[PDB]
């Protein structure tokens, strides 16, 4: 289940491991627009947080989200700012969202008084003036409920066929990266001059077996010119002592 | 911007009668079908509308509980139907439209059209 | 008795702080505004959330970039009256990315707190990379 | 519902003289309200919408004004053909008609 788009969803993730390449790769979206990033770079970057925006729209509906954009979705429902980053990932959700009698539990916002800020949601039932008479909180002559339910059904054309969307908006400096995607590893190549990346500690030279006892927070050395003496492995806690190219 | 009704049709108290008015096709995305009665000897009085832009109706609270309004979209065709007919519900019912803004549904107070009208007789 | 304390600025149970507690025989690490006691007992929105005399828990903390440094040793005890003395090294157990200010803290229910400043030391290790002594290099002449 | 009233229940002048219908309403509508001329045989024919802007079709001699709760038709002088049955018609409800003979 999916929010409608009034009443949009919005996941927070933190701690964790971004990997992306389930998304960006994905052949069921027909939309994976994103703003300020590159699809195939997500892997490599990280966020203080990650909020996942998760709701369902009509498929000519689908463009409204978006950053720069207007209309009743893109102005009543839910704005992304103008300088948005992030991505806009959209697909058709026509079996699974819409229903033979009209899908009417997913409503819009068809009235409001005013347009959306970047990242409002409004969930408002206050019936809306619509002409010149007081309405005093009661549907009637140009007095509306706010809310328009839609008629999603199996039979639609596809620009109202019900689309899934989520936006995947990226928070940076607020606070530090809690969020980051997936580092590749290679094979460990030992008795070899080699370029050596462990984490974040690198050097060249050769990697041998070590007969140190490192305390178990310790994962790297030092000698006494404080060059790396011998580093631990970051998959198997094994030593291996760092030797210099002859 | 032409609407015809339905002839005239007699009913024994108690029973329905279901009144229907064709609209020339694109009403339905302009305008509002109401309903208006009028008993012989009396003068007008509204029964109730249907906005097809909406999927709303309003109702007279006279006829809230014995009438239903509704419409058929791909016939262009306004209907109402009276649950259970009296002698004083003979009348003649009308169809007549009101123009509505598809962007702000400010709908118009009056009528720029009204069909010939229904006479049910009970 | 002491099963945590909360660490934060305001601390006014209406701003988030953090909250490090034992919570059954997990200890409950997190950050919200959440209504505190004003003095808590214990009896027999959100930043992030992380579930895992007699003797001595000794413990240093710091907070630096918004990352809280959590450091401890446990030691036997044998006296009934003050701390021992004698030397070790606290390891470092938890470093949280939490992003928040710390000025105060509460005690949640003997306990002694000193302040830290930076002093330089110069620190002996041993073959195995254990810290066996240390100077305090502003202490005196010697 | 709103309650509306006509006065006089009926109107008696000859043609060529002028005529003016009153009409309350126990709410305000502001300026919803439309003037219908209705002639037996005939569905009643719009002359003025929205208080006082004449509707399509209808000839210089009817005119009128009024706001709220309390609304005018004046037909500056009768045709013989205007001796008709007038009705005031708000959104919810309308009145019990005017007779002019």
């Amino acid at each position: 289940r999916f929010a409608s788009v009034y009443a949009w969803n919005r996941k927070r993730i933190s701690n964790c491991v971004a990997d992306y390449s389930v998304l960006y790769n994905s052949a069921s979206f027909s939309t994976f627009k994103c703003y300020g990033v590159s699809p195939t770079k997500l892997n490599d970057l990280c966020f203080t947080n990650v909020y996942a925006d998760s709701f369902v729209i009509r498929g000519d509906e689908v463009r409204q989200i978006a950053p720069g954009q207007t209309g009743k979705i893109a102005d009543y429902n839910y704005k992304l700012p103008d300088d948005f980053t992030g991505c806009v990932i959209a697909w058709n959700s026509n079996n699974l969202d819409s229903k033979v009698g009209g899908n009417y539990n997913y409503l819009y916002r068809l009235f409001r008084k005013s347009n959306l800020k970047p990242f409002e949601r409004d969930i408002s039932t206050e019936i809306y003036q619509a002409g010149s008479t007081p309405c005093n909180g009661v549907e009637g002559f140009n007095c509306y409920f706010p809310l328009q339910s839609y008629g999603f059904q199996p039979t639609n054309g596809v620009g109202y066929q019900p689309y899934r969307v989520v936006v995947l908006s990226f928070e940076l400096l607020h606070a530090p990266a809690t969020v980051c995607g997936p580092k590749k590893s290679t094979n460990l190549v030992k008795n070899k001059c080699v370029n050596f990346n462990f984490n974040g500690l690198t050097g060249t030279g050769v990697l041998t077996e070590s007969n140190k006892k490192f305390l178990p927070f310790q994962q790297f050395g030092r000698d006494i010119a404080d060059t790396t003496d011998a580093v631990r492995d970051p998959q198997t806690l094994e030593i291996l002592d760092i030797t210099p190219c002859s | 911007v032409q609407l015809v009704q339905s002839g005239a049709e007699v009913k024994k108290p108690g029973s329905s009668v279901k009144v229907s008015c064709k609209a020339s096709g694109g009403t339905f995305s302009s305008y509002t079908i109401s309903w208006v009665r009028q008993a012989p000897g009396q003068g007008l009085e509204w029964m109730g509308r249907i906005i097809p832009i909406l999927d709303r109706v309003m109702y007279a609270q006279k006829f809230q509980g014995r009438v239903t309004i509704t419409a058929d979209k791909s016939t262009s065709t306004a209907y109402m139907e009276l649950s259970s007919l009296r002698s004083e519900d003979t009348a003649v019912y009308y169809c007549a439209r009101r123009a509505i803004d598809s962007d702000t549904y400010v709908e118009q107070s009056h009528f720029d059209y009204w069909g010939q009208g229904t006479l049910v007789t009970v | 008795i002491i099963r945590g304390w909360i660490f934060g600025t305001t601390l006014d149970s209406k701003t988030q702080s953090l909250l490090i507690v034992n919570n059954a025989t997990n200890v409950v690490i997190k950050v919200c505004e959440f209504q505190f006691c004003n003095d808590p007992f214990l009896g027999v929105n959100c930043t992030f959330e992380y579930v895992s005399f007699k003797n001595l828990r000794e413990f240093v903390f710091k907070n630096i970039d918004g990352y809280f440094k959590i450091y401890s040793k446990h030691t036997p005890i044998n006296l009934v009256r003050d701390l021992p003395q004698g030397f070790s090294a606290l390891e470092p157990l938890v470093d949280l990315p939490i992003g928040i200010n710390i000025t105060r803290f509460q005690t949640l229910l003997a306990y002694y707190v000193g302040y830290l400043q930076p002093r330089t030391f110069l620190l002996k290790y041993n073959e195995n990379g254990t810290i066996t002594d240390a100077v305090d290099c502003a202490l005196d002449p010697l | 519902e709103i309650v509306m009233t006509q006065s006089p229940a009926t109107l008696s002048l000859s043609p060529g003289e002028r005529a003016t219908l009153s009409c309350r309403a126990s709410q305000s509508v502001s300026s919803y309200l439309a003037w219908y001329q209705q002639k037996p045989g005939q569905a009643p024919s719009l002359l003025i919408y929205d208080a006082s802007n004449r509707a399509t079709g209808i000839p210089a001699r009817f005119s009128g004004s009024g706001s709220g709760t309390d609304f005018t038709l004046t037909i500056s002088s009768l045709e013989p053909e205007d001796f008709a049955v007038y009705y005031c018609q708000q959104p919810l409800t309308f009145g019990g008609g005017t007779k002019v003979e």
